[PDB]
RNA sequence: GCAUGGCAAGUCUAACCGGAGUAUCCGGGGAGGCACAGGGAAACCGACAUGGCCGCAGGGCUUGCCCGAGGGCCGCCGUC
RNA sequence: UAUGCCAGCUGGUGGAUUGCUCGGCUCAGGCGCUGAUGAAGGACGUGCCAAGCUGCGAUAAGCCAUGGGGAGCCGCACGGAGGCGAAGAACCAUGGAUUUCCGAAUGAGAAUCUCUAACAAUUGCUUCGCGCAAUGAGGAACCCCGAGAACUGAAACAUCUCAGUAUCGGGAGGAACAGAAAACGCAAUGUGAUGUCGUUAGUAACCGCGAGUGAACGCGAUACAGCCCAAACCGAAGCCCUCACGGGCAAUGUGGUGUCAGGGCUACCUCUCAUCAGCCGACCGUCUCGACGAAGUCUCUUGGAACAGAGCGUGAUACAGGGUGACAACCCCGUACUCGAGACCAGUACGACGUGCGGUAGUGCCAGAGUAGCGGGGGUUGGAUAUCCCUCGCGAAUAACGCAGGCAUCGACUGCGAAGGCUAAACACAACCUGAGACCGAUAGUGAACAAGUAGUGUGAACGAACGCUGCAAAGUACCCUCAGAAGGGAGGCGAAAUAGAGCAUGAAAUCAGUUGGCGAUCGAGCGACAGGGCAUACAAGGUCCCUCGACGAAUGAC
């Protein structure tokens, strides 16, 4: 709807299986071409460089996809706790942009080369 | 406190007419128009004949209405008139808007005054 | 008068004559009391529940205790308008008539008055609009109805050297105050208005702040958007026409 | 800025003494009470007073003065022109839900006229008449005896 | 009641119908209401688009003298 | 200088204020019955660890199938351990399985358990056997049928009013109810079932003729739709159960005919497209759900972060809204366009099957009784003589008759056939779905943004709160010292900020601790206003002020 309220609502409310588009990150310039599309879903076999916060200009693998928080873990993007410890700094995929992707799935493959859909 | 913009330059022009030229008339037909619209004349066409005389520029100091007859050939100026009143005037006479007579007779004189 | 028709290119191509309409002099308060009334008319009835607060069997002690005559419920004061957790006193109310009644004449004497406003350029220059124009409204052949990408009506428009309006629009003002939580965080300048024939143009109804309308239903709104005459428009051939005996 | 606008701050708004503004008591009963008693001033007189026909046992003429008529005879080109010849019922209004028309003599008739009604005033022909015009009594007219 | 605004011997549409940019809005809808004649319980009858005199504003003139809307005092008319 | 007064400073207490919104409030559109095939509701269980909520039912946060979906998942809830998922899990849609006990609760009983095969109870059918069936209870209001106040108004009060309202009893549906004239009565050469909406109209009518109460016909609209029996004349030509056999019903009449365009019958003309019954079966439209879906994440600067500023560029049938570390059409979800499915419209419209419409003449063959109507007594209504109903009593005609047209009777005229029945659509409500907002913004808005009908009160009926905000990211503070110490303190670490460190954004006033200025242990009380002195004062946002003399010099006015 075009009220806030709602709109906010229908996106923390919203189900799993429709809580992946909340894990989508758009596509670098060749995987557009190769794949006629802008985006799709980041997926824990994926690449991708960071455009955006502390981070920005980082590159690494997709280390965890997390639905319930809509958040990723990439590798080597991570926080020094107190203890010494290294822990990950969760992403929005938002601020991502996919560089290699993780085909070993005939599904996500056949999706994403397929036209009518989007992967 | 008039909300018409037009009655409202209508005014302001009667009052230079009547302080520039040696009009009286326009000064007083002022002074009326911006009393409340309640006192403005609503005067039908039976009026005009009966108190009208010809080469006389009748004056109405509010809106001129259709009731009646005119045979009069007579020259009346008034803030507005009906459709139908400013067409049986013309047919025997003229219709004149209060801005056009203030251009043509900015001394305001040879005018009657009709309610 | 005379209005220069122009073609998809921009170029002149003829010229027809401005119906009479567009000479009805310009009424400020009477088009500002139409757009007034249309304003409110759209407005939605609303108010509190007529029993809030009022769900308590609440009772004053009297005198006696060294207390108020409040009634109160377990300990509580309630119900009462002075009373936390009390009714409201004189709330909005849903029966209350929120429309406001327009006599056709003077609604239809403002909308003319407001077509009239638009072939005047020193009074859309006065509203706002920004374009490097002498002549106004523009009028523009009826193959404009036929176009489909915006960016082509773009470029008519920038070849009508109007396009600097939608640059002026081209810029939201999030709002002081609470709309935010109900919906309302933007708002924007009122650009062009495209009057149309057959139906509104799709393709330029998307420029920021243009409005779109066709000649058979352009209302005082679109004409005069706020209540403010001289709205830069854009007419279209047989619009320009259609528009005259409104 | 409004009279109420205004009240904020004067604690009795306008009603004087804040003991006045309370119940009923402050306007002597509700609605006309005492009208009689306290009250009864300018208020119209207890008592019946005369009776009503049965609503259809009534007839409602359709009226006109003459003046109307006269005023309007050459606009009135859509009706007869002789040596005017008017028919009434084709120029009154409301001539359809009335029992009858009737023409009035109020005003001046500067016009030869025949005029065709179900009734005329006495009035009505002595000023048609005089202006050397005459006054004809339709079908239905021919209810008088 | 009043202030403002539209239209004016008229004025306003109501429900509702069509359209549409779909609660806004454009068009349509005069059913009906109020006004355009009153008086009389009723039956029933049915009026000054001016006849006289004052005179404010305003206008005119040869600067007191004319014309004098509105207004004032009367006549006269309708009806009981 | 104690006790202390006034103002401020640092720190607290407190949670105002500002900002924010997972909740309310209101409107609109759609939709709309559930239950003995045991509902709704409740109880008790159910998880690896599980108190609450949610889900579920001994197969217990779940089992199966089909389609969708997809590389993750194991609810709210970010733990530990462990597990599931390419044998395609999670999740979503549709259908199915399981579904304890109490509950209409139905074998009997009982505070959710127990005792010894159960439609308990009332009914219909009946193979007279619970064999086949029905009822019961629920649902936000809406709807129909009954029972029916008072406060109050009348400035008292009794008729009247509040009001056929509140509340009570009974009952149906998705809507109810009404409905094809014994009508209307703009009286007519006129209208033509019924609701409803606008109007007619605060009119007619009622009324201590007071206060008050208050229609209808008509008209303009919405939507439209008309039929079936009883009897005459026929007289078993019939219906129900069962696969069948067979059984039950039915002359106290099943079935045919017929239904005011009256009908039947006898004699004829012509003809059927009326009606009734059944078959088939949508378009469109509306509501919801879903698929697809354009174009920057470029430079410099600031910043913890660019969604800022400046510069360059792009889409738009998409510049609604939201999210993302700050003002985002172009980063993500969406949005426009286009497309798909389900539901409602509707088993309706259309189409088709069968039936057969209608007209003439004759015929006193048929056409609903405690009725029509009158009287006694009440209620009710605008109903006045002229509303509708109840009750007691009386009580008719038979179409060649009868009722109505606002007092009664009689004639005339006009209308219409009561005392049998059914009937779609247009209208009410808001539980449920979706959308919306000049509504409120945490003492507001629901009682309820939180454990909310929760905690808690009352024997019970019933009553009933308060509690929102760390941060960009938990990076949710390692090590050390102190201490009886997982407390607290100190030092230290993180972050732009810990004066963001847990009811952790901001952080008012009252007020408290410490402290600065002024006053202060010989002095008097609306706490001040206006003048004038002391003492005190970082900058900024005010820059004037003082003395000699001179110029001007009102009223007044000298030694
Ligand atoms: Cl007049
Ligand atoms: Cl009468
Ligand atoms: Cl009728
Ligand atoms: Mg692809
Ligand atoms: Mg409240
Ligand atoms: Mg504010
Ligand atoms: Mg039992
Ligand atoms: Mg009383
Ligand atoms: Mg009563
Ligand atoms: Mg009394
Ligand atoms: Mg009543
Ligand atoms: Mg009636
Ligand atoms: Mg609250
Ligand atoms: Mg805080
Ligand atoms: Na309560
Ligand atoms: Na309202
Ligand atoms: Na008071
Ligand atoms: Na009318
Ligand atoms: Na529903
Ligand atoms: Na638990
Ligand atoms: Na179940
Ligand atoms: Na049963
Ligand atoms: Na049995
Ligand atoms: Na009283
Ligand atoms: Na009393
Ligand atoms: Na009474
Ligand atoms: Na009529
Ligand atoms: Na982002
Ligand atoms: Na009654
Ligand atoms: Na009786
Ligand atoms: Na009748
Ligand atoms: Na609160
Ligand atoms: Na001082
Ligand atoms: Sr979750
Ligand atoms: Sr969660
Ligand atoms: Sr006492
Ligand atoms: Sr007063
Ligand atoms: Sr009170
Ligand atoms: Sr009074
Ligand atoms: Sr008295
Ligand atoms: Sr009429
Ligand atoms: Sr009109
Ligand atoms: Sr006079
Ligand atoms: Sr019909
Ligand atoms: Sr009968
Ligand atoms: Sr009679
Ligand atoms: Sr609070
Ligand atoms: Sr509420
Ligand atoms: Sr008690
Ligand atoms: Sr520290
Ligand atoms: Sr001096």
């Amino acid at each position: 709807s075009k009220q806030p309220d709602k709109q906010r609502k229908s996106q923390r409310r919203a189900p799993l299986h429709e809580r992946h588009k909340q894990v989508r990150a758009t596509l670098s310039a060749d995987l557009r071409e190769e794949y006629g599309q802008r985006n799709v879903r980041v997926n824990a076999g994926d690449t991708v460089e960071v455009l955006r916060g502390d981070f920005a200009g980082e590159e690494g693998e997709v280390i965890n996809v997390d639905l319930d928080k809509a958040v990723i873990h990439v590798e080597d993007v991570t926080l020094e706790k107190t203890d010494g410890e290294e822990v990950p700094r969760p992403l929005d995929t938002s601020n991502v942009r996919v560089t290699d992707l993780d085909l070993e799935d005939e599904k996500r493959e056949a999706r994403l080369e397929s036209e009518d859909d989007s992967a | 406190s008039k909300t018409n913009p037009r009655l409202s330059s209508l005014i302001a022009d009667l009052k230079s007419a009547a302080r520039s030229s040696g009009g009286a008339v326009w000064g007083d037909v002022a002074e009326r128009l911006e009393k409340p619209r309640r006192t403005h004349a609503e005067v039908n066409l039976g009026r005009i004949e009966r108190y009208a005389q010809e080469d006389e520029t009748v004056v109405v100091p509010g809106k001129v209405l259709g009731s009646g007859v005119l045979q009069k050939d007579v020259t009346v100026a008034a803030v507005d008139f009906s459709g139908t009143a400013e067409t049986k005037i013309d047919q025997v006479g003229e219709a004149v808007s209060l801005e056009q007579a203030i251009e043509n007779n900015p001394e305001g004189s040879h005018v009657r005054v009709i309610r | 008068m005379q209005a220069t028709i122009y073609d998809l290119d921009g170029n002149t191509d003829g010229e027809v004559d401005l119906p009479d309409v567009f000479e009805t002099p310009v009424r400020s308060d009477l088009i500002g009391k139409a757009v007034r009334a249309a304003q409110a008319n759209r407005k939605q009835d609303y108010g509190s529940d007529e029993y809030a607060g009022l769900r308590t069997p609440a009772e004053s002690f009297g005198s006696g205790r060294g207390q108020a005559h409040v009634p109160k419920l377990d300990g509580r004061a309630r119900r009462v308008p002075q009373a936390v957790k009390g009714r409201s006193a004189h709330p909005p109310k849903t029966e209350k008539d929120r429309s406001l009644d327009l006599n056709d004449k003077e609604r239809q004497l403002a909308v003319r008055s407001a077509l009239a406003a638009t072939a005047d350029a020193d009074l859309v220059a006065d509203r706002g609009h920004e374009f490097d124009r002498d002549e106004v409204p523009v009028v523009v052949s009826d193959d404009f109805e036929d176009l489909v990408k915006t960016q082509e009506v773009v470029s008519l428009l920038e070849a009508l050297d109007v396009h600097a309006d939608i640059d002026r629009a081209d810029e939201t003002k999030i709002k002081a105050g609470q709309g935010s939580a109900r919906g309302r965080k933007y708002r924007r300048p009122a650009s062009i208005l495209f009057v149309t024939s057959d139906e509104p143009s799709t393709a330029a109804r998307n420029l920021a702040g243009a409005d779109v309308a066709t000649a058979s239903e352009v209302n005082t709104e679109d004409l005069a958007p706020g209540g403010a005459p001289g709205r830069l428009t854009v007419f279209t051939e047989s619009a320009l026409a259609e528009v005259a005996e409104r | 800025t409004s009279k109420k606008k205004r009240q904020r701050g004067s604690r009795t708004h306008g009603g004087g003494s804040h003991k006045n503004r309370r119940g009923a008591g402050h306007r002597g009963g509700r609605g006309d009470a005492g009208r009689d008693k306290h009250e009864f001033h300018n208020h119209e007189p207890l008592g019946k007073s005369g009776f009503k026909r049965p609503q259809k046992v009534q007839e409602e003429a359709a009226t006109i003065d003459v003046r109307e008529i006269d005023e309007n005879v050459t606009l009135l080109a859509a009706d007869d022109v002789a040596e005017f010849r008017v028919d009434v019922r084709d120029v009154v209004e409301e001539a359809d839900d009335a029992d009858y028309v009737k023409v009035l003599g109020a005003g001046q008739v500067r016009h030869e006229l025949t005029l065709i009604a179900d009734d005329f005033s006495e009035g009505a022909r002595e000023k048609v008449e005089g202006a050397g015009g005459s006054v004809e009594l339709t079908d239905l007219g021919e209810e008088r005896q």
